């Protein structure tokens, strides 16, 4: 391999780079933009169908804990920070640090239930 | 009225001050004053049942807590509330108990058992909150309240000292589980837990232990085939480390809600049989061990719906005094001393 090389160390160098920078915007999930949201959808169905029994079970304790039991379900490590804001309620921001870039964010009261309707729209 | 100054600002808004009722300022209980506290009753409406005892019985349990001030209360009339367990009704003593403060830190410990209250046991608390001792406007006090002799009730002194702060939960470890003593059935039963290996450090109700089940006992249902030890592994082990005093006995454990305003009632299908079939059982030493009983914090959830309630509750009261009083009508048997108020319809 000649241009096979040339691309897959720069990929694993500049990957590593970013990851560094950011520790996220790293696109690694090998779809094309077009198509990128059906990354939920192609995972295996050994975490899928737990997770979508676990958001379609009502007896919950809070949305918070339906919210975190989900996130911990499809494995998933959450990653929770307060957005400067001028609101009295504190305005925070939820990132997922999978290879799919994703981020949510809301008031603290509704970033949970956010999560719920964001994972339950997208792992059909 | 003639001018045309305010005509395009016909839909605009203004800011006021709010006061509270004259009986809420200068309310703060003073040492070498006389000082009165009315108990707060709570009776539920709804049946007790098996997604409903731990709250009914509970309610229903003669502990409970008080408001205290220098300035005497009116009579108020019967309240309703929603819990999610259905309706409640509240009601304000109307013959107060009176007491004397006759040191600086027996009222320094009331008032820190006043901003515990808020601080940790309803998390009302803000980062710039302080406790204010000025006795100015809404200065009255909140106080537990112990049966004493006979039919005599008393401030609760021990629970005061005691709990100056809520114990911060934490999760002790394997060398830590055998130097610490044997979990005790008696001292769970009716206390305030919470699990200290998992993110959910939020508090629950015991409502019983179950001397009888122990570890590798097999479960409820569903995983009829597994046991109770070898789920707990599997899930946390990474958590947990390692488990000690296997043979002990295990708890039944039911949530605690974590609305606040239960003003309008919270409807949906709650389903009674499901909701109770998930009897959540959990290991006594894996979850952190509050000496504060449930009976008083299942009546402190409710605290702010009530005071809030009874501030404006105040002020129609206030109001009405004044009305009656301004028509000559006040000296009427339906308007006197003789006034009994009637439950809000």
């Amino acid at each position: 391999e000649s241009m096979e090389e040339l691309e897959a160390l720069r990929r694993k160098k500049f990957t590593t780079y970013w990851e560094l920078k950011e520790a996220g915007s790293v696109d690694h999930t090998g779809m094309r933009l077009c198509d990128r949201h059906n990354y939920f959808k192609n995972f295996y169905p050994t975490l899928k169908k737990e997770a979508i029994e676990a958001i379609n079970s009502d007896e919950y304790e809070s949305s918070k804990d339906k919210a975190m039991d989900v996130m911990s379900s499809l494995k998933i490590t959450p990653k929770i920070s307060e957005v400067e804001s001028s609101s009295l309620v504190p305005l925070l921001s939820v990132e997922l640090n999978c290879a799919f870039d994703v981020v949510l964010m809301a008031k603290e009261t509704d970033i949970y239930d956010h999560i719920i309707d964001y994972f339950r729209t997208m792992l059909i | 009225v003639t001018a045309t100054v305010n005509k395009a600002d016909k839909s605009k808004d203004r800011t006021y001050k709010t006061e509270c009722p004259l009986e809420f300022y200068d309310a703060l209980p003073r040492v070498g004053e006389i000082c009165y506290a009315y108990e707060i009753f709570l009776e539920p409406q709804f049946e007790s049942c098996e997604y409903t005892e731990h709250m009914y019985l509970n309610l229903q349990t003669p502990r409970n807590y008080a408001i205290l001030l220098r300035n005497k209360l009116p009579r108020l009339a019967e309240m309703p509330l929603f819990s999610n367990q259905g309706k409640l009704h509240v009601r304000v003593a109307n013959a107060p108990l009176e007491v004397i403060i006759q040191n600086s830190e027996q009222l320094e410990l009331l008032h820190q058992f006043h901003g515990m209250v808020f601080r940790d046991i309803l998390k009302i608390w803000h980062p710039f909150f302080v406790l204010d001792r000025r006795s100015k406007e809404n200065s009255y006090l909140v106080v537990p309240l112990i049966l004493g002799a006979g039919e005599q009730k008393c401030f609760d002194w021990e629970l005061m000292t005691n709990f100056r702060r809520l114990p911060q939960s934490h999760g002790s470890n394997v060398q830590q589980r055998e130097q610490q003593p044997a979990p005790r059935p008696e001292d769970f039963e009716g206390k305030i837990v919470t699990q200290w290996y998992a993110n959910y450090d939020k508090p629950m109700l015991v409502t019983k232990v179950h001397r009888e089940l122990t570890p590798l006992s097999y479960m409820e249902k569903n995983q009829q085939d597994k046991t109770y030890y070898e789920f707990t592994m599997s899930k946390y082990g990474n958590r947990i480390g390692d488990v000690v005093h296997k043979d002990k006995f295990m708890i039944e454990v039911r949530d605690l809600t974590e609305q606040l305003t239960f003003y309008v009632h919270n409807r949906g299908k709650f389903n009674a049989k499901s909701k109770a079939k998930m009897k959540v059982i959990l290991i006594p030493e894996l979850c952190f061990n509050f000496n504060f009983p449930g009976d008083l914090w299942l009546k402190l959830i409710f605290l702010p719906s009530i005071l809030n309630r009874m501030y404006f509750l105040l002020h129609a009261e206030a109001l009405r005094k004044r009305f009656n009083t301004y028509l000559n009508l006040h000296l009427l048997p339906f308007n006197g001393t003789d006034y009994m108020p009637r439950p809000l319809e």
